[PDB]
């Protein structure tokens, strides 16, 4: 089999998907890897494509054109990949571009599985309002700043697990360290990874935590949720596994992971019922002063900073804000929203935050100590530091500073 | 996407696809069942009932006890740089153990990555 | 143009049937394309009163207020504010009853982009052919105008689209659900060795 990828093909991208998809502890790595791009490649590059001689090849020509298409062998490829640019000055023309490439490969083929990386949150409804498009089928599109805010807003309640996530994906092998430092067991830690298959038939009327520490005490790997058309995180002493249920497992490698199946012996809510809401609130209710601040007895709360203007574009503080907000917490365990930043520019973004409670705005700097004194900034949970403005800057290096 | 956003459902998605913005609703006997999924916690074993266990309790212990007690998983470490070291000092930087054996010691002065019930 | 305003909620809760909707895709900066000229044939006067098509708008309400100074003279006309790119929106209209959809560019002229051209107009083409009823959007009649012809592939899935081929070869033109301003360059020809403007057209 063969797969396609298409799209921002440039060399440093290119090389971590390269270094990451052909590792050498994967199973089997025969399946092949087919390029496409208008631009020729530099001599480094088709240094690259010698030294990965028998697993990639590379050809010339445009994803938009039927003929291009039909010439990779598309209708017999398993999947196509498509890569953008993360560093574009405009993120709405990317996410544009994909959406062009999407449907063009949807048109030329209606059925076959497509992945992709999704700049903005915003345009997700436009690229799954493609009428080939079925994500239930195995059509999946990533969005960068989604899971980006989903990360550090799951970090300010509990702080490293943005990095205990985002570890256990990038695929790597164990290394001995014998120092007797941090350094080691940080790399027996990151040495695990991420994998999913069936559970042994033998679990069928067994209760979840029942299974779970038989599987641990046992062959030493450990549960985090199993597929039900849903998929629950943990069930509790109520749930009796069915059959085929796919757990999900976490293990250093998928040998260990097949050891299981060859098993021997008012208006509160959302009205999907998801996340809280609340009525509409003007931005005056939520402008804050200095004073105001200083009156404002805040603990345990979250303070964000933001850098940017009118001119900047926009990060989706919705996006970050959203999972604070789930009905998974009760009402008096919210923690508090502050925000510090440019009001000329959070006004683009306030209209999509109205509906949520216990936030406020403070206008100003985050580089004024005062300010920060005054927002109680001793006794946040967790201080979130972002721009806005760190794409389009002039100077290609001396970023974030 | 179900973990980290809070809940990823066919149905919020549908709703998603269809309305493109969230509308506030009503109490339920459904939709108020939907609060029951796990989240993410952090424990301390300093004044907790597990803290007899930080001394130089087995991980695994610890782990099997939660799980049989609260239905508590729990599958990370949040460890001192420095806690490992014999000589004291005021550093507070901590980093992360991914999935701890079950042949592991605690520092009692470590905190655990856990998932909690919902009530 | 306030009497003709219609939002939301009462546009559901009337009744639309045998209509014809209009989507623009226009603001305040862009080229007026005049719309009197459209809605005229529409309201001719060979029709009788009750057998006249209603006439819906879906736009922007910016654009639609420049428009609306040449216009206010024609019965059973309506106007909607918002995007024709909402599903709840196109189904508050009844698109599944109405007679056939009708997709314009306002901003077509200024736009200097290669690429990019006639996005907005295909991606409300895909939506509304993805529209599900309780059956499907692939029934609703839709005329689409296009100012790239290379773009005619991307309307239809189940077509063999060819970049070689020409225009009116194509299954979008043979179908007459698709449309550009480049076929009418032939009217110059074939209007110096006759008289058919000056009275069939």
């Amino acid at each position: 089999k063969h797969i396609v990828v298409c799209g921002h093909i440039t060399l440093e991208s290119v090389s971590n998907f390269l270094k990451d998809f052909l590792h050498k502890d994967r199973d089997d790595v025969n399946v092949e890897i087919v390029f496409l791009h208008n631009i020729s490649p530099n001599l480094e590059l088709e240094a690259l494509f010698k030294r990965h001689f028998t697993q990639v090849e590379f050809y010339q020509g445009s994803v938009l054109n039927p003929h291009d298409l039909a010439r990779v062998k598309i209708e017999s490829a398993d999947a196509c990949l498509i890569l953008a640019n993360k560093y574009c000055a405009d993120p709405d023309a990317e996410d544009a571009s994909n959406i062009m490439r999407v449907i063009s490969i949807k048109n030329y083929h209606p059925k076959i599985r497509i992945i992709t990386q999704m700049l903005q949150y915003h345009n997700k409804a436009h690229l799954l309002n493609i009428p080939s498009w079925n994500w239930k089928e195995g059509d999946d599109a990533i969005c960068l700043a989604e899971l980006k805010l989903g990360f550090i807003a799951q970090s300010c309640l509990a702080q490293g697990l943005s990095t205990m996530l985002a570890n256990l994906f990038s695929m790597r092998s164990f290394i001995k360290i014998e120092e007797d430092t941090w350094q080691k067991y940080y790399l027996e830690g990151v040495s695990n990874e991420m994998y999913t298959e069936y559970l042994s038939s033998a679990f069928v009327g067994l209760s979840f935590p029942t299974v779970c520490e038989l599987c641990f005490v046992k062959l030493k790997l450990l549960m985090i949720a199993i597929e039900y058309s849903r998929i629950l995180i943990n069930p509790g002493n109520h749930l009796k596994i069915q059959e085929g249920t796919l757990g999900f497992f976490i293990a250093s490698d998928a040998k260990e992971v097949k050891r299981a199946f060859f098993y021997c012996k008012v208006k509160k809510y959302d009205s999907t019922g998801m996340f809280h809401w609340c009525a509409p609130k003007e931005i005056e209710k939520v402008i804050l002063t200095r004073s105001e601040a200083a009156m404002t007895v805040l603990s345990g709360h979250v303070v964000v900073c933001i850098f940017g203007d009118v001119s900047s574009a926009l990060i989706g503080l919705r996006n970050l804000v959203m999972p604070l907000r789930a009905s998974n917490f009760h009402y008096h365990e919210l923690k508090h929203i502050v925000f510090v930043g440019s009001i000329e520019y959070l006004k683009r973004e306030w209209e999509t935050l109205h509906n949520f409670p216990k936030v406020s705005i403070l206008p100003g700097t985050p580089l004024s100590r005062a300010d920060l004194r005054a927002v109680n900034i001793n006794l946040c949970d967790m201080c979130v530091i972002l721009s806005a403005n760190q794409n389009n800057i002039d100077d290609t290096s001396l970023q974030d500073k | 996407r179900t973990l980290v956003t809070g809940g990823a459902t066919p149905e919020l998605e549908a709703l998603i696809a269809e309305e493109n913005a969230l509308r506030g609703g009503y109490s339920t006997p459904q939709t108020l069942a939907n609060r029951d999924r796990c989240r993410v916690a952090q424990l301390a074993l300093l004044d907790g009932p597990f803290a007899d266990l930080g001394d130089g309790g087995c991980y695994g212990d610890l782990f099997c006890k939660a799980l049989k007690t609260y239905n508590m998983l729990c599958f990370g470490i949040y460890r001192l740089r420095d806690a490992h070291l014999s000589t004291p000092s005021q550093c507070t930087k901590r980093y992360v153990i991914t999935n701890p054996p079950y042949e592991f010691e605690l520092v009692p002065t470590d905190l655990i990555f856990c998932l909690m019930q919902f009530d | 143009i306030e009497k003709v305003i219609l939002t939301r909620s009462e546009a559901a809760m009337t009744v639309l049937s045998g209509h014809v909707v209009v989507c623009i895709f226009g603001d305040v900066s862009s080229a007026l394309i005049g719309l009197r000229n459209l809605v005229m044939p529409l309201r001719a006067s060979n029709f009788h009163y009750h057998e006249l098509k209603h006439i819906v708008f879906v736009g922007s309400i910016e654009y639609l207020k420049r428009e609306w100074e040449t216009l206010h003279n024609f019965p059973k006309v309506s106007i909607l504010p918002g995007t024709p790119l909402s599903r709840a929106d196109l189904r508050a209209v009844n698109i599944n009853l109405c007679d056939m959809c009708v997709i314009l560019s306002a901003n077509q002229n200024n736009i200097d982009d290669t690429s990019l051209q006639d996005k907005e107009c295909i991606l409300a083409s895909l939506n509304i052919k993805s529209m599900q009823f309780d059956t499907t959007g692939v029934n609703i009649p839709i005329i689409t105008e296009l100012v790239n012809d290379t773009n005619v592939q991307f309307l239809d899935q189940d077509d063999d689209d060819d970049p070689d081929t020409e225009l009116y070869l194509t299954q979008p033109f043979a179908c007459g659900t698709a449309f550009a301003v480049s076929v009418l360059d032939s009217l110059m020809s074939a209007t110096y060795f006759n008289d058919n403007i000056l009275t069939l057209i």
